[PDB]
């Protein structure tokens, strides 16, 4: 995961 | 500013040998940002360019190797993107004191309630927009990062009972990180 955050995936 | 530049690097670097873990030298960078020695963000990359086309090189266009070392450059531009968006989300992104997400930056990001299908509004920051959708990074377990359509998103002073959620365990963790943030924000209280 990048520091910043990761992509968040979908439902 | 010498020192900072610095220690956003040093973070970089060894955020990228922990994500070479998978399974121009490293040492030589590594050198360079101990030493602070770079000048300018675009000279790292370039330094970082260098790096992946030695590397390819030196093992085969379809190595295991090229495959990570392409991969590490990818995350590498993307470290530096988001450096680039907000420094101070950055460096508490990595520096991760305690209520890191709370404290607030300048210009403070706009806080909204966005949507995803499925998960009913979440609280969150505003890192960038375009005109048809907004990147949010949420409150709570992971802060993690969605493109959200603009009409999925609400202002947050709007009352959470007018909205449709889900109350789960995490949702209420990211309501109350949310508020500890509001607070903080009131308060003037920048992370120092
Ligand atoms: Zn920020």
């Amino acid at each position: 995961a990048p520091s910043t955050g990761g992509v968040k995936k979908p439902h | 500013n010498k020192q900072e530049m610095g220690t956003y690097l040093r973070f970089i670097v060894s955020r990228m040998k922990e994500r070479a873990i998978d399974l121009v030298d490293v040492p030589t960078i590594q050198e360079k940002v101990n030493e602070g020695k770079y000048r300018s963000y675009e000279e790292f990359k370039a330094d970082a360019q260098l790096l992946l086309h030695n590397t390819v090189i030196f093992y085969g266009a379809a190595s295991a190797q090229a495959d990570i070392a392409r991969m590490l450059y990818k995350d590498t531009c993307h470290e530096l993107d988001e450096l680039q968006l907000c420094k101070n989300c950055f460096y508490l992104s990595n520096a991760r004191p305690d209520n890191w997400f709370c404290y607030p930056c300048i210009p403070n990001h706009e806080l909204v309630w966005a949507k995803m299908k499925g998960f009913g509004f979440w609280p969150a920051k505003v890192m960038q927009k375009e005109d048809n959708q907004v990147d949010v990074r949420f409150f709570g377990h992971h802060h993690q990062r969605a493109w959200i359509p603009s009409e999925n998103i609400q202002d947050i002073t709007v009352n959470v009972h007018r909205l449709h959620v889900k109350r789960s365990m995490g949702w209420k963790k990211a309501c109350d990180e949310l508020e500890l943030h509001q607070r903080f924000l009131r308060e003037g209280r920048f992370w120092k």
